[PDB]
């Protein structure tokens, strides 16, 4: 929340970067940018959040179809949406 | 790493268009240490002065010009229920599983929030009761009348009670409406003693259960909110002017001990320990954190401000709510173990009913057999294992 | 050392404490610290 | 390098004979938990190599033919599981099964109960772990109940239980752990755990079966948490429904019980006492499941609803999975009827009614039973009050006349009057500092009698006894929550000089931190002198001596 | 009238058969101790009437053929006894004979071991009245003695007993209770009851027979109190010539645990470490009456020596006729000698000097015996310190040096660990406030090591493991009995995370009380607002508000 | 009420020539309350200031200008020895099992009772050690040389020890000789004190572990003896002017504090509490009773004076003891549970032997066993008994 806007998207694109370096995991940066897209007021760091997301998860599953990171990644947006029904957090899983 | 929370809530329209804050948004929960931030939001609400309660099950919320009570559950994070009760609401504490509310027009309700039953006592305040401070074993109630009520709560809650509640003592030496009132945590009969700040810019230190005044003091302004610290060493008071002064009570000159003076002698404060500036506004609610170093003060134009008594003597904004804050409460970083769970709450109603206690009983471990040793204990004990070798040959 | 206070044993009981950064050795609140992050208050501490 | 506990272990279960291997037991048992590191590795080293020796070795025990192997593969198994972690829990997957085969096979029983103990830990620890409750928990779990409803299950009508009453405590002691973790697996066995252990709830002297407190108090508790195995989330009725038709139990056996004595107890919750039989001995229970055994006599009768008062108390003793609706009412009302009926004073059977038509013998069969009663009674509001803490307050003011008329009724008895002093300490520290003069004044004989046991077992007119203990420990409360303006001085001095004489540091300390005030306002003289005296170097009495002659 | 609990007494008596009595004994003792009146006036009323037809009851059922009744007769015996006072003392003259008949015929061993403690309880009360004395128990005590005496004779080397090593125990233990007040009847049975409980003082693992702690205790104890038959005042002789053999077979223990070590140790009292052959197992004892059954293997010594600590243990635990002159040079010396011998740490094995001519085997596991002897080495300097006091303060310094070093060398056995905790309390506790900055730097790990462990058991480094009770049983004084100006600010930091954390409240009030001075001379800051919001209402706080008592 | 009891000692030739009391005599154990009585007398010694000390099994006595100190047996009634010293005793106290001489040669000495050890210090003094107080932890000496030293008694008892001992503190304020001390119950570092009292004038109060000096108090005479009450609120101090004098330490104006003055700042006391006549003569020992409502002196020609201190009546003569009374002690009437009793000594002897401790084992129950609850039990427990009837059949 409140550090600067350039220094925020950098942060997110270099995590995304250190994933492609292979330093971090999948599931380790996924679980870091989840919450944060969920909770975000940044309408612009939420869009690249997405953004990064939907990219991470086309470039797992381009070689090989990853069965155990989507049924992670399914059962968390079902828990998303099982854990609040008046919660509007639950359009972020079905743009998903 | 402990980390220390405290919960914020808000009344009135919001102070500025911004969108960035909720309109519809009533309570914060929030953390104060290592870093500030939101944790979780509760919609819907508008909370005056001395309206709101928490507990670790629950949040209670009395509404401005509503005489409706909002119960948000915590363990599932929403509203739970809208309770209604009969007559306006002013101000209201919890105390364990009993929440106690002064009424507008000079009752007190006593409403068992796991039983559902509801006390009213008669209207002994002429008029509103504007405080309401509570141990477990008395609640003082400081109305508008310049009159504070001592009762006694194994008086007021009892089975199959028909006579109407009388106090046991009033204390009656204020000149003006009763701001706010707070109580030491001991509770035997001389070492106890109660605060109570009123509109004639006094405050005055009592012996509650001997309805004796140990110490009375002057301030310039009227004290709008007033809260002790943890070890009982000191007074936090605001001020109508903008100013938080602090009261020692063992110091050079000690307003209460053997050293201290006469109770009849009136001590006079005029030192500001803080100030906050015209745009900032007088502190509206005071809490104190949990090791008592730093001071959260509430302010009706929307902003949160941190006070830390050793090193900054100018506070610190840390967040601007855009509208007035009216009750700032912390929530002890340690769980306590409590044998019952308030999952659910019960409604209050009238009704011919057996007394039922509703609760989850939680595992206190009260059952202990020879067998648990030999379970929970590494490896076998050496005696049942003796034992059971000479028992197997 | 300072010289003797006739009652600074029993204000440091019955008085808030006056030092800056109260209860700064505890740590209880703040995140875990290590050799580097540690305080050494004493010149004991420091030279060793 | 592999440490020299863990190669001795492998020596010594290498060379030592497998008759002998049980005797050697605690020191293998010693050595395994010395041996940390070797169990905790994730899955070539010495360690590692005599590690999978040592594993294989206790698989070979664990299935070989001798059942003093068997019984060192049980304590070896229970050693591993409680050092080696998730290492050695993964690796159990037999051991399990070996488990129930040692229950299975005709091993003698000591070596089974030490298989139950095992297999509960095994059933405990993995439910840190998903994926271990997954694969080994829930398959073999219906396998362990099987094997002990098979052991529990009476065998024929005529023939008795093969297995000791200690052996029933043991499997349903394990049972009651493992209904609470394990709800819908257990909940196929409910059935025969419900018949199995139904006559241990309320013995009576009637069955000509002894049965130890412990199992009594593990059948209760076994019976109160098989309401978790409750389908379509019904665990709260279910445990509405027992404890309503326990208090109704309660009633229909006290009416048996009492039928030589006319009550004059108005229910609040609407119970009629039923008309009894004149004729005959008393007698209730039946042969159905939801009853409990027959009884037959009066002492049965006084046996089973102490038995049935106990039940109760388990209800308030063992938790719940859901919220539940105490009847409090009830309870106070049962309470209220079995504390209104009191034993006379000498002389005092002409004094209070009575039936004409009943046995002198059975009168005075009831009341020599009826201190027990009473006992059970306050057992089960101290239990209450230690359940509900602040939220006995409302119940509190007729708890303090039970009480106080249970103890003047029975003040002969040590253990009642010891019951008296806890359940008045609990009272007095929730809500005693304002407690009224009427009250202050109606427990001065019980102040009097704790006076009395302090200085009896002082010699200031013995050794340490149950009563002097309890009655030490309601020592202080009588200065930090009792009012000390409703009490009169002559009390006051007792209290002051039996903590004197009793060298009670706590009760000195609360006495001079509670002065006394008499009517005219003069200060009575305080007992400090003689606290530092007694006790000069303790820190609360410093602080005391430092701050009171200020 | 009579009292309704001996109405029901004498009907259930009547009616009842003689089978089932067994089952209805708690009835029966209940109801008599009720009826502590009419049984202690002197011996017409119903009450009188009724108590001669019950004594009348009790020597027919102890004269009866029937076992039940025999079992109802003791328990009802050891009843009127204890509520009966000098009337039933008198009158359980025929009671004995008949106790010792049931312990001479075949009868259940629960029976046996019932009349054995009535008997026991019996001869304890009877030593209050001389005349009675002369009466009962000098006539009775011979046969008592021989029939207890044939019960526990070993048959045969071939043929084991017959009784249980529980039975042996209560036999023992009932011994030890009657040896003190009757030496000189005791003195002839003086010589067999060495023989009887030779075999039970320090048993090995070569014995091949698991003999119980309890009867180990009571055999300890009854050999060490058989010097009070000593003739001619030759209690305190027989004591010194007892503990001085006893130290010197732990010296010969030694000596043979130890050939694998090279020791440094040089004895100031006057012990030569006598050569031990380096070829086969180490072995000692033998077959005559001065030394202990024998053993064979490095374990079996291990478990001799440890035998032999926890007797000399007994020798502190167990009092005396006459004054005694205890050898502490020699029991510094010896403990010295055991805990000198440190084990090495891992990657180590070439920092002890070692004898080349002795393999690994015996090598690695003496360095696991080692662990054991230290905690009874440590377990017997506690015994030392609770019998001494303030005698043991020149004996300060250098146990505080064997606690370090044990503590040091075994830091991962917690039950070292535990029993160095409880040794540190005691010590800080009798000499601690006047320690040197060098023993406060060498109790320093010790202070990190129990911080830790109570950070472990709190969860902020689960249940309360018995390290982490004794270590928070020592938490307090580390504040109250130690030097806080030779401690670094680290260790006083740690000590007050360790007390907030783990909501220690006597630690809060320590550290309150004992404030810490910076090298500037202030006072550190107070735990005080932790303590007050931790117990708001408890004494610890309630002392510190004694400033507004008024 | 309580039985109290206490030691007299006479040192010198009888004054009367014909008096009832026998002239042989030395020692008196009598009676303070409900009556005056004497219980024994003990037979031949002359027992001079501060050469007295009781405990519940022996009494032990030096003599005057000897270095002897007879050794009585309490529990038998004769005399158990005639125990020779190195040098000539000029005080001595009981501590626990160690008797502390302060010598002619100022040289401290510690005698095992139970051993035989003889720990003997370098004469850190330059003249007589006057006067000798003990804690368990410290030992404080007053010399004639105006100097106070403090000991710490594990160094001094340690057993190997050959280093020289040396004090650790030397409390020298004072400019005369140090006649009287007196040590606080508590042993913290922080709130223990000791006074002192010397012939200038004056009467020193000391934190005896900080070496700083907290208070000192004037007389009009130098003080003789003195005594603390069992609160630790005054000081009664007798004077060479025949006068009693009360020290009240947290009275009105606090000795001690956060309400007292500079300790630069002397404070003079002239106002007696009590007066003696010259025939009586002034107080040679004082001595204050367990409930500490009374006070007993010694005067030199042989009158025992009870002074009530809450009743500030007049005193009243007890007996004659025709020679002058050096010493009272009172014997506290409550027992400790001690596991060794001391029924015989060890002279001191310095010969090469191992540590052997001599004393009685008493019965503490310091073992535990299933059975002993059933034998100490009424009846047997119900556990224990269904399981004898369990294992019947």
């Amino acid at each position: 929340t409140t550090l600067d806007k350039d220094l925020r998207e950098k942060v997110v694109g270099s995590l995304v970067l250190l994933r492609r370096k292979d330093v971090i995991d999948s599931v380790s940066l996924l679980t870091t940018l989840f919450p944060i897209l969920i909770s975000s007021p940044s309408k612009s760091l939420r869009t690249l959040i997405y953004t990064k997301i939907i990219s991470d998860l086309r470039e797992s599953n381009a070689k090989a179809t990853n069965h155990k990171l989507n049924r992670t990644i399914q059962t968390v947006l079902h828990n998303l949406l099982t854990s609040d029904r008046t919660s509007s957090k639950g359009l972020w899983a079905c743009r998903i | 790493m402990l980390t220390e929370e405290f919960v914020s809530a808000i009344c009135g329209p919001p102070l500025s268009s911004n969108t960035a804050i909720a309109k519809d948004v009533g309570i914060y929960c929030h953390t104060l240490s290592p870093s500030y931030s939101v944790k979780s939001t509760f919609k819907k609400s508008s909370v005056p002065v001395n309206c709101l309660a928490v507990s670790d099950t629950h949040i209670f919320a009395g509404q401005h010009e509503k005489a409706y009570v909002h119960v948000y559950s915590r363990l599932r994070g929403n509203q739970e229920a809208f309770v209604a009760l009969p007559e306006r609401i002013r101000c209201l504490i919890l105390i364990g599983d009993i929440l106690v509310v002064g009424t507008t027009e000079g009752r007190l309700m006593l409403w068992e929030i796991c039983t559902g039953r509801l006390v009213s006592t008669p209207a002994r305040h002429v008029q509103a009761v504007s405080c309401v401070a509570a141990t477990p074993s008395h609640v003082l109630t400081g109305s508008d009348d310049s009159d504070i009520h001592v009762w006694s709560l194994s008086q007021l809650l009892e089975l199959d009670s028909a006579a109407e509640h009388e106090p046991l003592r009033t204390l009656a030496n204020h000149r003006a409406a009763i701001t706010a009132l707070a109580v030491s945590p001991s509770d035997s009969a001389d070492t106890n003693f109660c605060v109570s700040a009123s509109k004639d810019k006094s405050c005055i230190i009592w012996n509650y259960q001997t309805g004796d005044a140990l110490r009375t003091l002057i301030f310039p302004g009227y004290p709008l909110c007033m809260s002790l610290d943890p070890s009982s060493r000191a007074i936090f008071v605001s001020c109508e002017d903008s100013s938080l002064y602090v009261a020692e009570m063992f110091g050079e000159k000690p307003l209460l001990g053997p050293g201290s003076e006469d109770p009849s002698t009136v001590v006079q404060i005029s030192t500001p320990f803080g100030a906050t500036q015209p745009d900032v506004g007088p502190a509206s609610c005071l809490s104190v954190s949990y090791d008592g170093t730093m001071l959260l003060t509430g302010h009706p134009r929307g902003q949160i401000m941190r006070w830390d008594i050793s090193e900054n003597k100018s506070p610190v904004e840390l967040a601007n709510l855009n509208a007035a804050v009216t009750n700032l409460i912390f929530v002890s970083p340690f769980l306590t173990s409590k044998p019952t769970k308030t999952v659910n709450i019960i409604k209050p109603s009238q009704a011919e009913r057996a007394y039922t206690f509703t609760a989850q009983f939680e595992p206190m471990s009260f059952t202990k057999s020879r067998l648990d040793s030999l379970l929970n204990a590494t490896g076998f004990p050496a005696d049942a294992l003796e034992s059971a070798i000479v028992a197997f040959y | 050392p300072l010289p003797y206070k006739p009652r600074a044993y029993w204000d440091n009981i019955y008085r808030l404490p006056t030092t800056p950064n109260p209860f700064a050795y505890l740590n209880l609140f703040g995140l875990p610290r290590d050799e580097d992050s540690e305080m050494y208050p004493d010149r004991m501490s420091r030279l060793r | 390098t592999a440490p020299p506990d863990l190669r001795v272990v492998c020596h010594r279960l290498a060379s030592t004979p497998v008759d002998s291997l049980p005797r050697l037991c605690p020191l293998l048992i010693n050595h395994v938990l010395r041996c940390g590191g070797p169990l905790s590795e994730p899955q070539t080293s010495e360690t590692a190599m005599l590690v999978h020796k040592f594993r294989t070795h206790i698989t070979s025990l664990l299935t070989g033919k001798s059942p003093a192997g068997r019984f060192t593969a049980v304590c070896l198994i229970k050693a591993v599981i409680d050092v080696g972690g998730w290492e050695s829990l993964r690796s159990a997957e037999p051991w399990i099964r070996g488990l129930i085969g040692v229950l299975q096979k005709p091993d003698p029983l000591s070596s089974k109960e030490l298989s139950i103990v095992t297999l509960t830990k095994l059933y405990i620890l993995l439910q840190d772990y998903q994926t271990l409750i997954r694969e080994m928990a829930t398959p073999t779990l219906p396998g362990y109940a099987t094997a002990c409803l098979q052991l529990i299950k009476p065998p024929a009508s005529g023939r008795p239980l093969k297995v000791p009453l200690n052996f029933v405590d043991t499997v349903a002691w394990s049972l009651s752990k493992l209904v609470v973790l394990y709800s819908t697996t257990m909940r196929p066995f409910s059935g025969q755990i419900k018949s199995a252990l139904r006559p241990y709830i309320a013995p009576t002297s009637s069955d000509n079966v002894v049965v130890p407190q412990s199992l009594k108090e593990n059948s209760r508790n076994l019976l109160i948490l098989l309401t978790y195995t409750a389908p379509k989330n019904g665990s709260s009725d279910e445990w509405v429904k027992a404890i309503r038709a326990t208090i109704l139990d309660c009633h229909t056996t006290a009416d048996q019980v009492f039928r030589a004595v006319r009550e004059s107890w108005e229910s609040t919750t609407g119970y009629h006492i039923q008309p009894v039989n004149a004729t005959g001995e008393p007698s209730g229970g039946g042969d159905s499941v939801d009853e409990l055994p027959p009884w037959s006599g009066l002492q049965a009768g006084a046996e089973r609803l102490t038995g049935l008062l106990e039940y109760l108390t388990a209800y308030f003793n063992n938790p719940t999975r859901a919220p539940v609706n105490v009847p409090l009412g009830e309870l106070l009302d049962l309470t209220t009827r079995l504390t209104l009926v009191i034993p006379p004073s000498l002389g005092a059977e002409d004094s209070i009614e009575t039936n004409p038509a009943i046995g002198r013998d059975e009168k005075a069969e009831l009341w020599s039973a009826l201190p027990d009663i009473h006992h059970a009674v306050l057992r089960l509001h101290c239990a209450i009050i230690r359940r509900l803490e602040a939220n006995a307050i409302p119940l509190a003011t007729d708890i303090i006349d039970q009480m106080v008329r249970v103890s003047t009724a029975s003040k002969q008895l040590p253990s009642v009057r010891e019951t008296a002093y806890i359940l008045a300490k609990e009272i007095l520290l929730l809500a005693g500092s304002t407690l009224p003069k009427l009250t202050v004044d109606i427990l001065i004989p019980l102040i009097q009698s704790s006076c009395h046991d302090i200085l009896t077992a002082a010699g200031h007119a013995s050794t340490a006894s149950p009563v002097s203990q309890a009655a030490s420990a309601l020592l202080p409360t009588f200065f930090t929550h009792l009012p000390q303006k409703h009490l009169p001085p002559d009390i006051r001095g007792l209290l002051d000089r039996t903590a004197i004489l009793s060298h009670n540091q706590s009760a000195m300390l609360a006495s001079c931190l509670h002065p006394y005030r008499d009517s005219r306002g003069r200060y009575y003289p305080s007992i400090l002198p003689f606290l530092v005296r007694r006790f000069p170097r303790d820190e609360s009495v410093e602080v005391l001596r430092s701050n009171l002659v200020k």
